[PDB]
């Protein structure tokens, strides 16, 4: 008996089940579909307060 | 006849413009003298005869002083804001009340709200044109101050508006024909002084131009001629609020010298604050704007709305 094998499960599993030059190129399968944000560096504002300052 | 009407309307506008400009330029001396005596100083008494031509002297200095324009291409945008600010501070006058018809200007209160609103754009773009973080912080702090107070300013107006039964300012005179209106709305007067003081950015609410925290706020990157226009614009503003305080609370007696006596006393009162109070913090002022004044104004709104309902009931 043939059962659905990893080849049959690789029929799908691309971003397009009939992958093309572009979809096959880049893939974005975050399984959870809930990708956490990645913290950035929020550079602050710089003030040369003084000397010329009351 | 008809063209008699128009010619006079333009003469009055023009005549008022020269007077208000010369007055505020000349008023600057009264600040310098008066503050000089609050402090134990003697104030300017050197030039001319007792420092009378001191403000003309100042203008000559400025216009002679070059125009240290900021970075190369900003010429226009830096040259716009002073025009667009002095324009508001003057043109706001035309709605002021007369018995001698200057205009039939109805919705005068609305127009007051509008002109007092437009100050934000002038200061903000002025700082933006300057392109200096010192100037930029000043603009933002200036913007926040003005915008926050307008909220309270509007509801405060409505209390008077209901108490007079129209938006036409002139009815302030008819309703004050017997007894002044301060003695009825005393707390509103203190609040209205603070609102007016906040609008013109004077101290204790001196964050916009300020000193010792920002070098001059938005003003810091302004050369002579632009600076003179801003400086005149502010004082045209401080006078107008003094007038508005007079016409609301203190009689609106346009055809009586005592009204002009009251103008000087109120404008003096502004200075009297200038030399007394210290400055606020940012946040403490915002508490004072939202958490204190807005509550205050709403209560009186809900107080006087019922009162006029009762008044309407009686008659
Ligand atoms: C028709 C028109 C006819 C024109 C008539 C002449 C008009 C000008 C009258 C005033 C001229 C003053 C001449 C004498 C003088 O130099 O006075 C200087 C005076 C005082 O300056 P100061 O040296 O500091 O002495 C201070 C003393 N406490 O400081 C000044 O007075 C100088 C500033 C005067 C401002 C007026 C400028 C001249 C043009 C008139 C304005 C338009």
């Amino acid at each position: 008996k043939w059962y659905p094998d990893p080849e049959f499960m690789k029929q799908f599993s691309g971003p397009v089940m009939y992958p093309d030059e572009v979809t096959s190129l880049w893939t974005v399968p975050p399984w959870n579909s809930k990708v956490t944000p990645v913290e950035k560096s929020v550079r602050n504002l710089t003030l040369n307060f003084g000397p010329q300052h009351p | 006849m008809f063209y008699m009407e128009f010619i006079l309307s333009l003469i009055g506008s023009l005549l008022l413009i020269i007077c208000v400009l010369v007055s505020v330029a000349f008023l600057t001396l009264l600040e310098r003298k008066v503050l000089g005596y609050i402090q134990i100083r003697k104030g300017p008494n050197k030039v001319g005869l007792m420092g009378i031509p001191q403000p003309f002297c100042d203008a000559i200095k400025l216009f002679t002083k070059e125009q240290t324009y900021p970075l190369l291409s900003n010429y226009l945008s830096y040259y716009i804001s002073p025009i667009f600010s002095l324009f508001l501070s003057l043109f706001v006058w035309m709605c002021m009340p007369f018995f001698v018809k200057l205009y039939s200007f109805n919705l005068g209160g609305l127009f007051f709200l509008c002109c007092t609103s437009l100050g934000v754009y002038t200061v903000m773009v002025a700082g933006w044109s300057s392109n200096s973080n010192y100037a930029l912080l000043g603009g933002l702090r200036a913007v926040a101050q003005t915008i926050s107070y307008e909220v309270s300013l509007a509801l405060i107006l409505l209390s008077f508006i209901f108490l007079i039964g129209s938006y036409n300012m002139i009815y302030f005179f008819f309703y004050q024909v017997y007894m002044w209106f301060l003695i009825i709305l005393f707390p509103m007067a203190l609040v209205w002084v603070s609102i007016s003081l906040a609008e013109t950015n004077r101290t204790p609410f001196d964050f916009a131009e300020g000193e010792s925290e920002l070098v001059s706020g938005f003003n810091v990157e302004y050369s002579s001629g632009g600076f003179a226009l801003i400086f005149m614009a502010e004082y045209a503003s401080i006078l107008f609020m003094s007038m508005l305080f007079c016409v609301i609370f203190l009689g609106c007696d346009v055809f009586n010298l005592l009204f002009y006596m009251k103008l000087t006393f109120i404008s003096f009162v502004f200075i009297w604050v200038r030399g007394t109070l210290p400055r606020f913090r940012y946040d403490k002022l915002m508490y004072l704007a939202w958490k204190c004044f807005l509550s205050f104004s709403l209560n009186y709104l809900l107080f006087f709305i019922g009162f006029k309902i009762l008044l309407f009931s009686l008659l």
